[PDB]
RNA sequence: UUAAUUGCGAUAACGAACGAGACCUUAACCUACUAAAUAGUGGUGCUAGCAUUUGCUGGUUAUCCACUUCUUAGAGGGACUAUCGGUUUCAAGCCGAUGGAAGUUUGAGGCAAUAACAGGUCUGUGAUGCCCUUAGACGUUCUGGGCCGCACGCGCGCUACACUGACGGAGCCAGCGAGUCUAACCUUGGCCGAGAGGUCUUGGUAAUCUUGUGAAACUCCGUCGUGCUGGGGAUAGAGCAUUGUAAUUAUUGCUCUUCAACGAGGAAUUCCUAGUAAGCGCAAGUCAUCAGCUUGCGUUGAUUACGUCCCUGCCCUUUGUACACAC
């Protein structure tokens, strides 16, 4: 129908989710990572981040 | 015709002999070039705390990481781009040839 | 503190061991040549290396 | 010698170009000079009243002279100030777009600044004279 | 301008006449409070001679007409000349006085 | 198109989206690791396993698959990515490959002790200085507890162990 | 609730806001005999308020006795002059 | 030198709009005390009646006064910006108005119980004695009864 | 090929070239004259090298000097310290080191930061606080 | 003795391993190398203003030439407490003075051992055993509220309680970092409006354009005055705009007006040894819009120790124990 999904998330968090788990809250758009924090921290050292100071 | 070489890594040394032998190409033959411009690195930094939970003392962490720019001028006919674009790429560093 | 580790001192002892005239009794000219003589990763740890046989060098005398 | 703008102090010259700027009043005056506040952050309109026009024109030309090129929004931003907004922090903010408008309009009518190619406005050929001359006047009067 | 000699030695003169000579220390050790007097090093009088000063002209400037310059300048003149009516010439008065009872 | 920052960050998120695509796939062929090497127009992915005959299997069709499956998945055009197949060297040497092994003697009933002693013992005769492998849950009864096999030595701070060890 | 502070100025002497005559013999008799003279002396001991001490000061600055020793920002320093 | 005597016209304080204007300060602050006039108002109508900025309440002759007065109840008629008013666009007419010492207190009084009689929110909390406008109460405003 | 040398200079953060060359005894900052400094109190501090050894040595001399980072009293320190290397400059590329060495040392016998740059720089700022030291505000009960 | 079971040495112990140290990154130094209109510098031409007497201040990419001091880097150097004088079986080392850019492991971080909590998380996970449940479902989805609701009690924070000030003019200097492709980001410039903001365009996938982020605190001229006042802006009333499908228990921004507590804070308690505290603003994170928050950056920059176990806690040894879920 054209009822069930008539909401329009294009401006906020329900119209973003992550590229893993599609998880809500924390997410790290920034350079456009769209990924959420968490599982950020398990795939750090996958994308080239890496931590000397 | 302009050609640039342009380089960008997140590995100093593999980028370095790119570049060297790019530059070695390059004083060979005639080539009047001119050499590696050290462009400043951009390092990227995103801050996240350690905890997955909201329970702990607040420690911050920042995993960042360095990318390396540096572009090669060359200055020459169409009888080096025969010879120039005999990409000499290593794992990780890339080339993207620009003229003009 | 400047407690020397364990690692400079006994290297520094094992190279009076065999090279007593090598190492001179001053710090800049032989600091050099324990580089060429030990296989040292780090600058800094072949300058503390030289600085406590220079050391030994001057309490031997 | 060799005076010139660079050669003088900032408050006497800018009293100095206000002096020979009241004296005969031929740049302009807007009609709504004792209504602005200068800006958003500002609280209260100048005391100066009767003038603080060609004082602000004093301050804009002898800035123009060093520079090359500037904005309405790089006069704002360099004119404007911290505001006090409440308990809430202090923060930067911008001055008022239509009193440096204004004054920039007016430097171009007497023909002390006019536009410059990339964009801006810059400082003009018998305005650089006038104002060069007025630094060899501020030296001598104290003199 | 006011008491016309050089000001320089105004101020030497004024911090030596106003750094405590002797001072109280805390020993309660154990048994809820006791004081007993010690003496003050040459470093601690000019810091304790500065600090006396620089408090009182403050506190005397506070919520009052005049500025800090003439209570500053008022403040080091009546200790130069070693007057009551100085906030630090006072404060030397109290502590030595409670180390001179608890000697 | 893409500035160079948001480039190279795009690109190791094709690495971890490609890895773990790999990983979860080719499990049972004793994945180690991947090399994404770019050059302009083609590009090569280059793909570590011990078996690697089964890596590319029946002549070839599931390695030609798995180039089709990454081909509609990375929105590429065809003839613009190439998967290959190299054999793991030093296979005593790499953990992803013995966690793995462990993985699959657990799943089939093979004896926690034997099996975790096992693999220390084939790693350091394949010629490490040392090894050590964690085993934690609920062993034996319901209250969790861990279970700590090594031998030799390990250090655990400072560069060299990124440098290093391999976990 | 309670304040455990006080809460009290003194006497407020509100004074001359607009110069009047029978202290402006006052000033041209009274401060040619102050050796230290700035805005705060004249407030306390002539017992002037704000906005008439600056014109005072201004006054006999460029009229005549009392001279720039050294006026600045916030304190306008002046001697005897004499 | 700037300086000038007095003869005697000085007033230690004044009454303008039906309100206690107390002198010995400056015209530009004095007018303040009038309820619905501040800083910036009050300098607006000193600067179009030209009364001379730096002169005290108290000293002002009472030819300016009446031309202060006369600004302050219209406005608009003297050439000041229409955004200049507390009032603006009323719900009775829609006319700029600009109230005054005794108006200020009284109009507010009737929109409240304009609001009130609607049966809007904000009439009722008004009456209710909390916030209208969104603020947090748990841990604010206390002290309030 | 007009004589002339080059020096630099900083404080916290700011940078001051003196490129001194040889001149008729000017001293200017940013295109202004050296009498126009900013705090108006440091004017002095700027004026040091001036004063220290003479003006005699000055008189053959011009320091022009840009300036870029820091706060006013930074650049204040920067323009001090490039004049004083500035002047021992012209004296290290031209004249005797008895102009030079009694020049250099009495700089540094007033004060070691005309020439010698302070070492102290900010440290970065740790989580858990304001700055590097500080720490939030901790609570119990 | 050391920050350190870090070393000297002693010694039924010898040889060792992990941690620490070592190591890595960053901040400092290089007038020595490689260089460079996406960073600059000087010079040659074109050209402007003041004085013209000899100069000074400028503008100018196709006007070209030369250089890398400042600007960025890559490969490297430098720092080891070096020497001397005291103290020490005269050993580890310590202290003072004798270079330096750096002599509190050069400063600051990263990494960070064995064992443990019956610490936090099934609301990060398409990681989860078990229980409940699965179609008027406890799933997903639609609409409107709610997480903000206040008699009250506490914890982080922002404004202050005015003259070292507030207000109005001028001077007015930083660093970190981010920014649009098949989207609509950072926005320069011109025009309109008191302002918010609107409008027509331009530059930028980035040392290049936003931006020299012309930031604030700061300083110089004035206004003011010791006044719950020109301090302070809670509380409200009216109007003007931006964001969104939607703003009403005002998102936020702008203008006027109302101008309340607060006059240095009681028992008690938090942080801190150098660019550190503190004052000051900026960038980034959450973001369609909304900072009083957090993570970083730079600006101004004190006083006070160079010690102790007195209070609150920690490590080793000796000793005592009716404790072992262990004062």
């Amino acid at each position: 129908e054209n009822v069930w999904f008539s909401h329009p998330r294009r401006y906020g968090k329900g119209s973003r989710q992550c590229r893993v788990c599609s998880s809500h809250t924390g997410l790290i758009r920034k350079y456009g990572l769209n990924i959420c924090r968490q599982c950020f921290r398990e795939k750090a050292n996958d994308i080239g981040f890496n931590k000397f100071r | 015709i302009k050609i640039r070489i342009t380089l960008t890594s997140t590995k100093v040394k593999q980028l370095e002999n790119v570049s060297s032998n790019i530059v070695k190409n390059a004083e060979q033959h005639n080539l009047v070039k001119k050499g590696p411009v050290r462009l400043p690195t951009k390092v990227l930094k995103i801050s996240t705390r350690k905890t997955p939970n909201g329970e702990g003392s607040k420690t911050w962490e920042t995993y960042e990481m360095r990318i390396h720019k540096r572009y090669i001028d060359l200055e020459a006919p169409v009888q080096i781009v025969k010879r120039i674009t005999q990409i000499t790429i290593e794992p990780g560093v890339d080339v993207e040839v620009v003229v003009a | 503190g400047r407690v020397r580790t364990k690692t400079v001192k006994r290297a520094s002892k094992a190279l009076i061991e065999r090279y007593y005239p090598k190492l001179t009794l001053d710090f800049q000219t032989n600091k050099r040549l324990c580089d060429e003589i030990a296989t040292i990763q780090s600058k800094r740890l072949r300058n503390k290396i030289a600085g406590y046989t220079t050391h030994l060098m001057k309490r031997i005398q | 010698p060799g005076v010139s703008v660079r050669d003088v102090a900032a408050q006497d010259f800018i009293n100095a170009y206000a002096s020979f700027l009241q004296r005969q009043g031929k740049l302009e005056v807007p009609g709504y000079v004792d209504i602005v506040k200068t800006s958003s952050g500002n609280e209260m309109p100048p005391q100066d009243a009767e003038g603080w026009f060609y004082k602000r024109a004093a301050s804009v030309a002898r800035h123009i002279y060093m520079r090359k090129q500037v904005g309405v929004g790089k006069l704002n931003k360099l004119y404007g100030g911290a505001k006090s907004r409440g308990v809430r922090p202090y923060k930067h903010i911008d001055a008022s777009g239509s009193i440096n408008r204004k004054v920039l309009q007016a430097l171009e009518k007497i023909g002390i600044v006019e536009i410059s190619p990339k964009g801006g406005r810059r400082i003009s050929e018998n305005g650089q004279r006038d104002l060069d001359r007025i630094a060899a006047q501020t030296l001598e009067e104290d003199e | 301008v006011l008491t016309d000699q050089n000001p320089i030695q105004v101020v030497v003169d004024a911090i030596t006449n106003t750094g405590p000579r002797e001072d109280t220390t805390r020993v309660g050790g154990g048994g809820a409070a006791r004081r007993q007097a010690v003496d003050v090093s040459p470093l601690r009088r000019v810091n304790q001679a500065i600090a006396l000063l620089t408090i009182g002209a403050r506190e005397a400037a506070f919520r009052n007409i005049k500025t800090i310059a003439e209570t500053l300048a008022e403040e080091l003149i009546n200790a130069a000349k070693g007057s009551s009516t100085s906030y630090a010439i006072k404060k030397k008065d109290e502590l030595e006085r409670v180390a001179k009872s608890n000697r | 198109l893409i500035s160079k920052k948001r480039k190279l960050v795009a690109d190791g998120v094709f690495y971890a989206e490609l890895n773990e695509f790999f990983t979860r796939e080719l499990a049972e062929e004793g994945y180690s690791g991947v090399e994404v090497r770019v050059t302009p127009t083609k590009t090569e992915v280059i793909i570590r396993a011990t078996r690697t005959q089964d890596v590319l299997g029946e002549n070839g069709r599931r390695i030609n698959e798995l180039t089709l499956l990454v081909q509609k998945r990375f929105k590429y055009a065809p003839g613009t990515i190439v998967l290959y197949a190299e054999r793991v060297q030093d296979r005593g040497l790499s953990a992803v490959a013995q966690a793995e092994s462990m993985k699959f003697k657990l799943l089939n009933g093979l004896a926690i002790r034997r099996a975790a002693y096992g693999v220390v013992r084939y790693v350091m005769e394949s010629g490490a200085k040392g090894c050590e492998v964690v085993v934690s849950g609920k062993l034996r009864a319901a209250r969790a507890k861990a279970m700590k096999f090594a031998d030799g030595f390990l250090i655990h701070s400072g560069q060299p162990v990124n440098d290093f060890i391999d976990t | 609730k309670k304040k455990w502070s006080k809460k009290s100025m003194k006497d407020r002497a509100q004074h001359a806001v607009i110069l009047d005559q029978e202290k402006y013999d006052r000033i041209l008799k009274e401060v040619p005999t102050y050796r230290y003279v700035s805005v705060s002396v004249l407030v306390d001991r002539l017992k002037i308020g704000g906005s008439l001490a600056r014109i005072a000061l201004r006054h006999l600055e460029k009229e005549g006795i009392i001279k720039p020793i050294s006026k600045h920002s916030k304190q306008a320093i002046y001697t005897r002059a004499t | 030198s700037l300086v000038v005597q007095e003869q005697g016209s000085f007033q230690h304080i004044l009454r303008l709009l039906n309100t206690n204007v107390d002198g010995n300060i400056k015209i530009v602050y004095a007018l303040t005390t009038i309820k619905g006039v501040g800083r910036r108002y009050s300098n607006l109508v000193c600067k179009k009646a030209d009364v001379d900025l730096h002169k005290r309440a108290g000293e002002l002759t009472q030819e300016e006064l009446e031309r202060i007065v006369q600004i302050m109840q219209n406005p608009t008629h003297y050439k000041i910006p229409a955004w200049f008013l507390n009032r603006q666009n009323d719900i009775t007419d829609g006319k700029d108005y600009h109230t005054l010492a005794n108006n200020v207190e009284s109009k507010l009084r009737d929109d409240l119980e304009r609001l009130k009689k609607i049966r809007a929110h904000r009439g009722i909390r008004h009456f209710w004695g909390l916030r209208v406008r969104g603020q947090h109460t748990k841990t604010t405003g206390r002290r309030r009864a | 090929a007009v004589p002339s040398v080059q020096t630099f200079g900083k404080k916290k953060s700011a940078t001051a070239v003196a490129h001194v060359k040889a001149g008729k005894g000017l001293i200017k900052v940013n295109g202004s004259p050296i009498t126009l400094v900013e705090p108006e109190i440091l004017r002095f501090k700027v004026y040091e090298p001036l004063l220290l050894v003479g003006l005699d040595k000055f008189s053959n001399i011009d320091i022009r000097v840009r300036v870029t980072g820091g706060g006013h009293v930074s650049q204040v320190y920067a323009i001090r310290q490039a004049i004083a290397k500035g002047l021992v400059a012209y004296h290290q590329k031209y004249v005797d080191e008895q102009s030079k060495n009694e020049l250099k040392k009495a700089f540094t016998s007033y004060d070691r930061t005309l020439l010698i740059a302070d070492s102290r720089r900010p440290e970065p700022k740790k989580f858990g606080g304001k700055g590097a030291r500080s720490r939030f505000q901790k609570s119990y009960r």
